[PDB]
RNA sequence: AGGACCGAACCGACUAAUGUUGAAAAAUUAGCGGAUGACUUGUGGCUGGGGGUGAAAGGCCAAUCAAACCGGGAGAUAGCU
RNA sequence: GCUCGCCGGAAGACCAAGGGUUCCUGUCCAACGUUAAUCGGGGCAGGGUGAGUCGACCCCUAAGGCGAGGCCGAAAGGCGUAGUCGAUGGGAAACAGGUUAAUAUUCCUGUACUUGGUGUUACUGCGAAGGGGGGACGGAGAAGGCUAUGUUGGCCGGGCGACGGUUGUCCCGGUUUAAGCGUGUAGGCUGGUUUUCCAGGCAAAUCCGGAAAAUCAAGGCUGAGGCGUGAUGACGAGGCACUACGGUGCUGAAGCAACAAAUGCCCUGCUUCCAGGAAAAGCCUCUAAGCAUCAGGUAACAUCAAAUCGUACCCCAAACCGACACAGGUGGUCAGGUAGAGAAUACCAAGGCGCUUGAGAGAACUCGGGUGAAGGAACUAGGCAAAAUGGUGCCGUAACUUCGGGAGAAGGCACGCUGAUAUGUAGGUGAGGUCCCUCGCGGAUGGAGCUGAAAUCAGUCGAAGAUACCAGCUGGCUGCAACUGUUUAUUAAAAACACAGCACUGUGCAAACACGAAAGUGGACGUAUACGGUGUGACGCCUGCCCGGUGCCGGAAGGUUAAUU
């Protein structure tokens, strides 16, 4: 047989707001 | 959580299907448009 | 009359019903019912042209005469009725030669009375007349402004609006707001005030009633963030500039009124 | 009455099935294969004048096609109406 | 009689641990509030983007919103990488 | 195949919107199942849905949509009239048993029902795009009779119990039977009937509605359930046998009573409150344009007919939506025993599944958990967590107030089991038998049987008597908003927002204002005790000074000034 090769996942940018610095 | 898409056809094929894109003006827009590509699934009747 | 509840609950302290015995319950005498529903003030354009109206209760729009067209002709009144439309309560006639209809009802009408609409009318309360005919200093609601087209002058739940004057085929007519309008000598007319008076007494008690008689919460303006209405935000409360309503005109005062079209018949506006 | 032209073409075969091989004796019944076009009347004029036999009643439904995959390719049978017809008593084919 | 109380299904999302390339791109567990009403809900019709809708948070309008998304002038332009 | 686990208002059965061969056998193992694989919702080959009654289509309308004309707009188009579209609602019908490896209210025996044209039988006012009665309607609680089911006894069949008893007051199993057709029922509704009239219902009406007059005690409507009939049939505990030992064929008794009882029926009813609770058609009915002794009309019955499509399968899921065979998400239908108030929860049946990696050892540590010497908040941002309280009956219960609450305030005591009051009463149901009866599904009447709490008193047992599950932490002094509510889905439920009550201001109805350039449309089929805009938020006491800035309101002698000239 044969199969597809998945991609792209909507990755929600890795990362909230952590490094709070300020 | 409840989805993007709870399906219904009784609305879907009225409010997407051929005859409501033939009904206005713009429909003939879309019907004029994806015969240029052609689309053998030329639109949402089943 | 002012029925007061007692403090029985959280909310139900401030609630004061008007009841009028006389009024029979059972089920409206069904020929001159049909179907109105509400479209929350969404016209048939699709938006909103008048904000905070949506939700309520089911009602049936009464027909509802406006006109007394069977001049002449005496009539009975059979039964008192709460309408559901207007704030006053109906009065389900019967003429004589037997249809039925609805007159808003005089201060006086109990369950048994009579009336006579026409030009040969007794002075009762209850009567319908042409303004030739009616004595001045007169106590009449139910006003017309054209000679059949309908009242729309005094129909509310405790108005009455006097006859001060005369002169010629004109008649002065000293409104509830206190604007003397002339008017043409043939427009309708009845006697004395309407029933129910301590109407105004009522006071609603509590959001419940609000939303049954219809009226949705009107959002106060301050609050609102500063794009959709010009009374915005600030972090904080801050207001400092001149109340306006939402499209521009400020409102506290500033005449809005726009037309140079019945000056004609517009004597003095109030204070 | 239907013509002798849109008779003769409503019908593609008989279908042997287990419960064909049930219903011709067991409960007498017989069972069609006919075009996608075919009402009562075109199966009770036509069991009639085609074998020479009688009927008693004819029942139909629509059989929808399976699913075939030759190759990697999809693939869609063509749907086909079933009929079922009751013989009469004393009815026999040929 | 009750926007009355206690408490089911149903909703709702307050507290805490777990889970955070987890089972799930927002949830399990254990406690929680409303629970004949301004409720909740089935299905169906209506509201178009400087517009809608909004108990009004700048929240929501298909997981995206201080102007949704799909083509186009688009090889916008970038004196910065 | 036997144990053992677990659900049982779900993890059970049938369907909904959804999906498109997943259902059933014959195979086949490469890929697919977070493994192996004979197995699979996987490939491959075949088999599988049946109707006058269920549903869609169809007859009729709501919200809206389309919308010739017409009105309006640079054009497309935009609303909108007559219409014709539009289910989730209104309108014909029917059920019980058997069957295959799969469907079946659809197939089969059984027995019923409707709706259309027909031909005849006697009857001879049908006629309508029109007239009216109807369909026809909200929310709450409260009962009254009732069954689906449940329990027990009587009965019938089997058994005398692997180990102390167990031919007895013992144990098992079963005891089901429908629509339809007559029965007019507990009850609910409402006064009927002709005589003549009548500014009315668009016209006419013999129909409504109204005016009388006579005149009667009674006309129907409306209906759940139980009995009848359906019923010699079917099923039916199980025995009777061979065969493909899977199955199946052939037989078959008892089929009663009482009490309990709904969140299911009457109920679309009643009472009563205010926020005052669809239309149209099928139908009932009256008439004109039209009529002819015709036609049509219901009064009969032999008929003839009543399509097309959906029908398999899963349906709170391994089959839908979430990219996955994912602790997730969705609506309606039916609720079995036992302690409880109960669809909660606990243990169970009928049915279902035991969770697609499993074995081994018992480290730190993580998670979910049980208990703890002594001390009790010393921990820490803070009692966050955990613990603890928890149920009814009865006693008892503050300052404070808008008199309602606070309050279930606080804190207490009682309770398991056996026997007696009473061999199970107080309470209900209620046949025996008279009794009268307008004789019926009637009651006057009476107690058999049946079930039936708590109480009290005595005794006894436990460390522990609401023992498990289940099941409020409570007071004290405070800010803040009156509260019930609701919002940042996906970090913020708050002191936010919103509310009722008030204050102003606008608005004379072609309103006022808003969307649309307009047509119109809302406001509103409403009329200043109404609507819109803004301000603050219950009530309680209260809301003082200033019009210079700023805006708004009126006033117009002068200064000031366009387009024109
Ligand atoms: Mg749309
Ligand atoms: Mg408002
Ligand atoms: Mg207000
Ligand atoms: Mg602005
Ligand atoms: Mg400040
Ligand atoms: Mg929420
Ligand atoms: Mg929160
Ligand atoms: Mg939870
Ligand atoms: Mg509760
Ligand atoms: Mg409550
Ligand atoms: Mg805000
Ligand atoms: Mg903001
Ligand atoms: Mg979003
Ligand atoms: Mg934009
Ligand atoms: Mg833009
Ligand atoms: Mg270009
Ligand atoms: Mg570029
Ligand atoms: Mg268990
Ligand atoms: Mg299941
Ligand atoms: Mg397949
Ligand atoms: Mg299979
Ligand atoms: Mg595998
Ligand atoms: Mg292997
Ligand atoms: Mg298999
Ligand atoms: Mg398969
Ligand atoms: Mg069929
Ligand atoms: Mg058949
Ligand atoms: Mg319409
Ligand atoms: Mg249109
Ligand atoms: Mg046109
Ligand atoms: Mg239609
Ligand atoms: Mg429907
Ligand atoms: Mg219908
Ligand atoms: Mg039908
Ligand atoms: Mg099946
Ligand atoms: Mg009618
Ligand atoms: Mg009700
Ligand atoms: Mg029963
Ligand atoms: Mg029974
Ligand atoms: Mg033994
Ligand atoms: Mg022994
Ligand atoms: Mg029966
Ligand atoms: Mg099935
Ligand atoms: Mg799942
Ligand atoms: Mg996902
Ligand atoms: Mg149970
Ligand atoms: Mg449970
Ligand atoms: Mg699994
Ligand atoms: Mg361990
Ligand atoms: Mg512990
Ligand atoms: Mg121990
Ligand atoms: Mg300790
Ligand atoms: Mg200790
Ligand atoms: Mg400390
Ligand atoms: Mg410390
Ligand atoms: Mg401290
Ligand atoms: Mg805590
Ligand atoms: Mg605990
Ligand atoms: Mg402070
Ligand atoms: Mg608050
Ligand atoms: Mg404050
Ligand atoms: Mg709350
Ligand atoms: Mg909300
Ligand atoms: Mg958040
Ligand atoms: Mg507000
Ligand atoms: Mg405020
Ligand atoms: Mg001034
Ligand atoms: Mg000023
Ligand atoms: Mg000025």
């Amino acid at each position: 047989a044969a199969a597809a090769a998945a991609a792209a996942a909507a990755a929600a940018a890795a990362a909230a707001a952590a490094a709070a610095a300020a | 959580m409840k989805r993007t898409f709870q399906p219904s056809v009784l609305k879907r094929n009225r409010s997407h299907g051929f005859r409501a894109r033939m009904a206005t003006k713009n429909g003939r827009q879309v019907l004029a448009r994806r015969r240029a590509k052609g689309r053998a699934r030329l639109t949402v009747s089943k | 009359a002012v029925v007061k509840c007692k403090p029985t609950s959280p909310g139900r302290r401030h609630v004061v019903k008007v009841v009028n015995p006389e009024l029979h319950k059972g089920k409206p005498f069904a020929p001159l019912l049909e179907k109105n529903s509400k479209s929350g003030g969404r016209n048939n354009n699709g938006r909103i042209t008048t904000r905070h109206i949506g939700g309520g209760h089911k009602q049936a729009y009464r027909i509802v005469d406006f006109k007394r067209n069977k001049d002449g002709i005496p009539a009975v009144v059979e039964r008192l009725e709460y309408d559901p439309n207007r704030s006053a309560n109906i009065a389900l006639v019967l003429y004589k030669d037997g249809e039925r209809r609805y007159i808003l009802a005089p201060k006086g009408l109990k369950a048994g009375d009579q009336i006579q609409s026409g030009v040969d009318a007794a002075i009762k309360p209850g009567n319908t007349l042409p303004m030739r005919n009616i004595p001045v200093g007169s106590t009449v609601h139910n006003v017309e402004m054209k000679p059949g087209k309908g009242g729309q002058l005094a129909r509310s739940a405790g108005t009455y609006v006097q006859i001060v004057a005369r002169d010629g085929a004109y008649v002065t007519l000293r409104l509830r707001s206190g604007e003397m309008r002339k008017v043409e000598a043939d427009c309708r007319a009845t006697l004395g005030e309407v029933g129910n008076a301590e109407h105004m007494l009522r006071v609603l008690g509590k959001a419940g009633a609000a939303r049954w008689r219809g009226v949705r919460p009107t959002v106060r303006g301050t609050a609102m963030n500063p794009v959709d209405h010009p009374h915005g935000g600030g972090e904080g409360r801050n207001f400092g500039k001149h109340p306006v309503t939402p499209w521009g005109v400020q409102t506290k005062g500033k005449k809005t009124r726009s037309n140079k079209r019945t000056d004609k018949f517009i004597v003095r506006r109030r204070s | 009455m239907i013509r002798e032209e849109r008779l003769l073409k409503v019908l593609r075969a008989p279908h042997v099935s287990e419960k064909a091989s049930t219903a011709m004796e067991k409960s007498n019944t017989i069972v069609l294969k006919v075009a996608k076009d075919a009402t009562k009347a075109e199966i009770k004029a036509a069991v009639q004048k085609l074998f020479e036999v009688e009927v008693e009643v004819v029942n139909t439904l629509v059989v929808k096609g399976k699913v075939k995959r030759h190759g990697q390719r999809i693939g869609r049978r063509s749907d086909w109406k079933k009929a079922y017809v009751t013989l009469k008593e004393g009815q026999n084919l040929d």
